[PDB]
């Protein structure tokens, strides 16, 4: 078994240019530049990941101070600098040989700052104003009492205080006056100390209206890019994408995507908002809005088997699929999920709206928005997730600004529910979804084999192959297949990416 | 004056603002009085904007005769700031083309300090007569030393550089040179993530040297290299090391017309260093062959078997 | 005009740059080797060699003027920006004793290599002769031929945060913002 | 655990001021305090104000060179100090303003009387926010600090203690102490920090230290969006194996807000009640420690929590609504007692976080 | 002068080259009646023409051949150089006066058994 | 250079002698030629080798050796006298349409004489420093081997 560990090597590493850097590395070793150490390291680097072969190397070959990248050493001349306080205990904790100083660990480059949106650029502005008037106002105070303290009856604050408001530089001989006129610095600095706090009522109302409508949009950071990297993201190449690696992993190593649903309501609501849509919609003449509804009744009460009648008034289960067919069900997936995550806080959020206390020094008393209490944009009451629905509907229905949902949201449910900025698109693009799936023929005949199949109930093997054929001939012989698996006992769906295995 | 609000800080509204900005159990006073002073310490009982020496900023010294401006420590001898030189300065030529400079009787002088040095030295008097001339300069690599090396390149200070110098996105995790997933060496998986779990991806790297990808969790790694040095992933060669201590380095790389390979006739046991190649005579690169390698790993480790069971 | 170095010395020049222009390093000085010891090991082991007056006193000759050419001018030309400061608290650690600088008593070997490396500029940038550069151009290579048969006791390669007795050390943040910010 | 907590306030820290544009600012300890005296814990703590340091006494660490220079430098006279401005980094990184001073030595006098305290057993808590500078090394300036105080306190605690434990949650590694107990077993400092392309550029998992300090230096090198849940995973379980091996006498812990969710600087995500619950978490050990407050640059949240921290100390947990202190108008639109999150996404994965601490467990095998 | 004994006799002398050689002081011996009826060359002064003429360029016959005896390889540059001498009588010294992997295996094989021998 | 043993020094002088004064060429091919005592040594040294290089580097030894000792035989390891003798030896490998195989004819005195002098050879070639010393090396162990067996050989 000695004779071919290389060849085994050679066929698991399966690369020309790395396995010369292991023959490299092998020829160091013997020729005693390298121990046994780094040799059992770099092989861990190489066939680590398997370990039957790695294991037969370590008994093979008999494998049975550590500086840091960010310390030097400095000579012992640069070291004894006379510390006049430092004691015998002091020299010996303390130390003095090894320095790091970061731009050295930054290997002379520099550092990458964080990046930070507009309001929270408004916010630090507001802050450093806010600083700016207290800082000067407190100091001017401090100053005051001090002056009184000495005329009634630590070195630095009052000298820049009177350099401060005397700037014609004559300030200096009023402090060496003032060593030797505390009269008449008190009533300059009182003076001061008045304008400057009437200023600061101003320019506090000012800040007072112009931060409380950026706070919220300042802690948005995945909310505020969302409604670009959505229409991006959520395109058929991207799900085919995700499909296709989810299969590539599993073969480098049937049931690629998984979906469980736990609620049957949130069909209901994604099934209104759909109708709202398509009665709204000046895209789509009189019968096919029915159509669309139609199918969209069908489809849901034929594969989730919900119910025929109370869904018009408020043994597993194979469906072979074009890319047409997958991605309506990855968009009808998407919209469910999304209200499943702004569903299953209804309680928390609920209770934290009902229950949200105010500040009664001089909350209540002055500093307030009704804001979203003018527009009835605050929750109170109104269940947290049948008030989103209706405010979905408003968004679809085009009454209300994507800007005052946005913002409603933010401040329910504290910046949490930003994936349902676009449901208006994606609902239109489940709609639109919907509608190619009757404007085409092959995918009209594969739905009806699909209903056939649901509708049989009784099938045998068969059902496996002839099915699977009949949709195949119904389809290219270059395009990929999905398998749609459904289970009723727990209501579970299973997509398998069948590209062409099929064939 | 002027403030941060860009007003004299006594204005208040700035109307203009006013519009952009709007729609349309104690207290502290007690602290003066409960502020005990702690003392307890055990220690309380004690013209150019360049350098005509290096060609860098900075502040200058600078000369009137000429427009050349040096550093204080660009200088032979060193002027310390504070001592201020205090009075006319130039630099060597300057002085040297004022006072020497008599070009018509200037070949005498240097005779004479020819003839001068001519006891000991006359195949350097001429070079030190050429000294007194020339303001300090930084040293250089003389140009023919720096090309041997077509590695080696020369940065904007002058400094030396080698060929180490240099939310849910799923882009990454493609090749985009044949449309293929980016497979991690460690893991055998991309993991792509997904938009609806975008903390199901992980981050991959596709390292510099041989284009081999990486997860940032494969490699102990925390983020992205981007300013410093070009990343190298562990699938690569010392090419220096510390033996227990000794020193071995990897010799550089050499421009093809001065660099001799060789192939030797033993081919089983040949003494070289780290220097091979797989297929002024000191820096010969030795073709070593596969096989080779081979039979020295193998005589290597029997030979430390029976080093071994000797004992 | 044309100076042939082993391209060893070439290597040990170019480690020399990375070392200062890079890694931030400077020589420990007092070198252990001056230029002055190398300079009179090398005259009397070639000396004691071959016997002719004529070509004996040459090589006395090319000694002494090397040794007065590295000590006009190593504060002119043979420094990099970073180790200027250190040359100036030398020449103020010789100011304050009343003792002149001898630089090749101080430096050694790393900065002779680095001297004779710029000759053919400095030989082009004057009027001499022809034969004068002849003969000391072969001076100059028998001399680096003998200096690349002992390089390994003159060029040694040992990390300064290992040993205390490498040919480098490492600077201090106080020391590298006076050198290459003031 | 009902310790007894020394409360160390100078009525003059909040009068000096750095740049115009700088985002470190003293004000915020004035704020924290008004918030802690409105809210009534002055009646469970002992409130002192420590005489300040003298030259003599921050040489302990520092050299006379670089501490001569400090009480010298005068904005006016910049200009007559051009090699030292080079020599100690106190130019434009970090600026010379007019009390530059009398602030260091109020913020080491306050850090030396906290251990001092300590030593003697007169307290079991001491608390002093004006400390916390984390960022100078002994002969220059760093990171906004001039004078490090930590390594003071730190060495006036080691007159008593034979082991010191020193907790840094600072999104910022503390390369200054660090540095300065890195060659000894007597500090054990330990990181929480982010790593990458950020200012200290320190704090690598391979800097266990060296001589006879090695493995006596931790660092956890975190990436952005780290929020409560995960920090909590990572902190406690390393802060109990330190404590189990290592054993401390005594702890230190620089609470700086620079990890806190809405930062200048930091990257991190934690919400006021995910930054206390480290500061919670230590205090349940039962030794004495000492709390400094070093970094953070939005006041509004690190006054709301230190004060929160502070009345965690006393045992109590404080109402959500604020007291109407001086500085009521900072605090937003509910004015309430809380820091919130944001959605930022986190990539510090599981797998990650499980390498790292299973490095930091490797190397703490050495320590008991 | 047969320049094979530095003797006297029955020479057969060249062309090219003024060189004379015996007919039975040859590598291979030619019968002296059987002459070449043509143009004759000795060992040298073939190869010369052989490698200046006929192959390529110099230095790259000698890497073939010692490529194509790689199974000899310590003897290679002796074996290219045994033919481009003339024969010569043996003075004194004046000083007296898959086929790989099979080797591997093989190679292998006997050691191991050397070294089980050996250890007990 | 080679280290040669007195004995076999001897030994080749007596050869000299015997050839080139008193003309006694020994006998068509012998009971003992080169290749018995390539492969008796192949055999009887590997049995002491506990490493695949040196097994290995013993192997190309010997096989170099007996290709060299091919094509070196004619060329300048015979003396005038004995030229004819090998002529007949040719013309019978002529007649007969059999290949000629030099190991298997000579033997144990002209293998001696071939690792005579092989420095000479060697020093006019363009071999390293050092395979050179692994050449030399090699010659030496096979020289003292074949010393010991002296008596039975020659
Ligand atoms: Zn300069
Ligand atoms: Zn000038
Ligand atoms: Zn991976
Ligand atoms: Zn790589
Ligand atoms: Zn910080
Ligand atoms: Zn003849
Ligand atoms: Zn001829």
């Amino acid at each position: 078994e000695e004779v071919t560990f290389f060849e085994k090597a050679k066929r698991y590493i399966g690369n020309k240019h790395l396995y010369t850097e292991f023959l490299k590395i092998l020829n160091l070793y013997s020729q005693d530049i390298l121990d046994l150490d780094d040799l059992v390291e770099k092989v861990d680097f190489y066939l680590g990941s398997n370990k039957e072969l790695f294991t037969w190397f370590k008994n093979f070959v008999g494998y049975q101070e550590a500086f840091g990248p960010s310390y030097k050493r400095l000579p012992k001349s640069d070291t004894f600098m006379p510390c006049s306080g430092r004691d015998d205990m002091c020299w010996e904790v303390l130390n003095d040989e090894w320095v790091g100083h970061p731009v050295w660990a930054s290997e002379d480059s520099g550092f990458i700052a964080h990046r930070k949106n507009q309001y929270e650029e408004t916010l630090f502005k507001i802050e450093e104003e806010r600083h700016e008037y207290d800082f000067y106002i407190e100091s001017n105070l401090r100053t005051i009492q001090c002056l009184e303290t000495i005329v009634n009856k630590s070195m630095t604050i009052y000298k820049k205080v009177i350099r401060k408001v005397y700037d014609k530089e004559r300030g200096f001989e009023i402090i060496d006056a003032l060593h030797e006129t505390a009269p008449v610095v008190l009533k300059r600095l009182k003076q001061k100390d008045e304008e400057w706090r009437r200023a600061q009522r101003e320019w506090n109302k000012v800040w007072r209206e112009l931060e409380q409508k950026v706070f919220f949009k300042s802690l948005d950071h995945l909310g505020l890019t969302f409604k670009q990297a959505d229409k991006k993201l959520l395109t058929t190449k991207q799900l085919i994408s995700e499909i296709s690696s989810i299969k590539v992993d599993q073969t480098n190593k049937k049931s690629q995507l998984d979906f469980d649903f736990p609620d049957k309501n949130i069909f209901y609501d994604i099934l209104c908002l759909a109708d709202t849509f398509i009665t709204h919609t000046t895209a789509y003449s009189n019968p096919d809005k029915e159509r669309l509804k139609d199918l969209l009744k069908y489809f849901i009460s034929l594969f989730f088997s919900i119910s025929f009648e109370k869904i018009e008034e408020s043994s597993i289960f194979n469906l072979f699929a074009n890319t047409n067919i997958y991605i309506f069900f990855r968009h009808w997936t998407t919209i469910y999920e999304r209200l499943l995550e702004i569903k299953q806080m209804n309680e928390r959020v609920t209770k934290e709206i009902n229950t949200r206390s105010t500040v009664t020094f001089a909350k209540d008393l002055d500093l307030l928005s009704s804001q979203l209490s003018e527009m009835g944009l605050d929750f109170v009451g109104e269940d947290a997730y049948k008030q989103v629905l209706r405010l979905s509907r408003r968004l679809i229905n085009g009454d209300l600004e994507h800007q005052w949902f946005e913002e409603s949201l933010r401040q329910a449910y504290n910046n949490k529910a930003f994936k349902l900025y676009t449901i208006d698109k994606v609902t239109q693009s489940l709609v639109k979804h919907a509608h190619t799936l009757m404007t085409d023929a092959k995918t009209a005949e594969i739905m009806a084999l699909f209903v056939k199949d649901r509708n049989a109930s009784t099938t045998s093997a068969k059902d496996q192959i002839i099915y699977r054929l009949q949709v195949r001939s119904h389809m290219s012989n270059t395009e990929n297949m999905f398998r749609i698996e459904f289970d009723k006992r727990t209501l579970h769906v299973s997509i398998q990416y069948i590209a062409l295995d099929d064939l | 004056k002027v403030s941060v609000t860009g007003l004299p800080l006594n204005k208040g509204p700035s109307e203009k603002i006013k519009r952009e900005s709007l729609w349309n159990d104690l207290k502290t006073f007690l602290t003066e009085n409960m502020t005990e002073e702690s003392n307890i310490r055990s220690t309380i009982g004690w013209n150019e904007d360049f350098c005509s020496a290096c060609n860098q900023s900075g502040s200058f010294l600078c000369c009137d005769t000429c427009p050349k401006s040096f550093h204080f420590l660009c200088l032979d001898p060193p002027i310390d700031p504070n001592n201020l030189p205090k009075g006319d300065w130039h630099c060597n030529e300057c002085k040297f083309k004022i006072f020497i400079n008599n070009s018509m009787a200037t070949l005498k002088k240097i005779e004479s300090n020819f003839i001068k040095q001519n006891n000991n030295v006359k195949i350097f008097a001429k070079l030190l007569f050429n000294i007194d001339s020339h303001n300090p300069k930084q040293f250089q690599l003389p140009n023919y030393i720096k090309e041997t090396f077509p590695a080696v390149k020369t940065g904007s200070r002058g400094q030396y550089s080698d060929e180490n110098d240099k939310s849910y996105n799923p882009d990454t995790h493609i090749d985009s040179n044949s449309g293929k997933f980016l497979i991690c060496y460690k893991c055998n998986q991309t993991r792509l993530g997904s938009w609806s779990h975008p903390e199901n991806s992980r981050l991959i790297m596709t390292c510099d040297y041989c284009q081999t990808p990486w997860h940032l969790d494969c490699v102990p790694r925390a983020s992205f290299k981007n300013l410093g040095s070009k990343w190298k992933c562990p699938l690569h060669s010392p090419t220096k090391v510390y033996k227990k201590y000794k020193v071995w380095k990897k010799q550089r790389l050499i421009n093809k017309k001065n660099q001799l390979y060789y192939e030797p006739l033993q081919k089983i046991g040949y003494q070289n260093n780290g220097n091979i190649q797989i297929i002024n005579q000191d820096f010969k690169i030795t073709q070593i062959d596969e096989n080779s390698i081979k039979y020295d790993f193998f005589d290597k480790i029997y030979k430390s078997k029976m080093v071994q069971k000797r004992k | 005009i044309s100076l042939q170095i082993p391209i060893k010395l070439k290597s040990v020049l170019v480690d020399d740059w990375e070392y200062v222009t890079k890694d931030k390093k400077i020589c420990r000085l007092p070198a252990d080797v001056t230029v002055e010891m190398v300079l009179n090991k090398y005259e009397h082991e070639v000396s004691q060699e071959l016997e002719s007056p004529g070509s004996q006193s040459q090589l006395s000759e090319y000694c002494a003027g090397l040794k007065l050419y590295f000590d006009k001018c190593l504060g002119n030309m043979l420094l990099y920006r970073l180790e200027r400061l250190q040359y100036d608290e030398l020449l103020k650690k010789s100011s304050k004793d009343q003792k002149p600088l001898v630089p090749i008593r101080i430096y050694g070997a790393i900065h002779l290599l680095r001297l004779i490396s710029v000759l053919p500029e400095l030989i082009s940038s004057t009027t001499m002769d022809l034969q004068s550069c002849q003969l000391l151009i072969k001076q100059t290579e028998d001399f680096l031929v003998w200096l690349l048969m002992h390089v390994d006791e003159y060029f040694n390669d040992k990390d300064p945060n290992r040993s205390d007795d490498a040919l480098y050390v490492n600077t201090s943040s106080q020391y590298e913002g006076v050198a290459l910010g003031m | 655990d009902k310790r007894r907590v020394a409360y160390f306030y100078d009525a003059d820290v909040g009068n000096y001021a750095y740049g115009a544009g700088h985002p470190m600012k003293p004000h915020r300890i004035r704020m924290a305090h008004s918030l802690i005296m409105n809210y009534g814990l002055y009646k469970k703590m002992e409130i002192y104000r420590a005489k300040p340091a003298t030259k003599q006494e921050m040489c302990q660490f520092h050299t006379d060179e670089y501490i001569d220079f400090l009480s010298r430098v005068t904005p006016d006279n910049l200009e007559m100090f051009k090699r030292e401005s080079v020599k100690f980094n106190v130019g434009d990184d970090c600026p010379v303003f007019d009390g530059l001073y009398e602030y260091c030595s109020i913020s080491g006098g306050g850090s030396m009387e906290g251990a001092a305290r300590l030593n003697r057993g007169k307290c079991d808590v001491a608390v002093n926010y004006a400390g916390g500078l984390h960022h100078a090394k002994k002969s220059e300036a760093s990171g906004f600090c001039y004078l490090n105080d930590i390594v003071l306190g730190i060495i006036e605690l080691l007159r008593y203690h034979p082991r010191v434990l020193y907790i840094d949650i600072d999104v910022h590694h503390g390369d200054g102490v660090e540095e300065a107990f890195y060659t000894t077993d007597r500090v054990m400092t330990c990181s929480f920090h982010k790593y990458g392309e950020f200012f200290p550029g320190t704090g690598e998992l391979r800097d266990i230290g060296v001589g006879a300090g090695k493995n006596y230096a931790v660092n956890v090198p975190l990436r952005d969006g780290i929020d409560d849940a995960t920090y909590r995973s990572v902190f406690e379980p390393v802060i109990k194996k330190i404590m189990e091996w290592y054993q401390p006498s005594a702890v230190v812990l620089q609470c700086g807000g620079d990890s806190l969710s809405g930062d200048r600087l930091g990257c991190f995500n934690l919400s006021m009640e995910g930054h206390a619950n480290c500061v919670n978490y230590v205090k349940s050990f039962g030794i004495p420690m000492m709390v400094v407050g070093g970094g953070g640059y939005t006041m509004r949240n690190v006054a709301r929590t230190w004060c929160f921290e502070t009345g965690l100390l006393n045992n109590v947990v404080l109402d959500k609504d604020l007291p109407y202190n001086e500085y009521y108008e900072y605090y937003g639109p509910d004015y309430k007692l809380s820091v919130r999150p944001s959605n930022m996404f986190n990539v510090n994965t599981p797998e990650y976080l499980d390498k790292v601490m299973t490095n930091i467990f490797a190397n703490l095998e050495n320590t008991k």
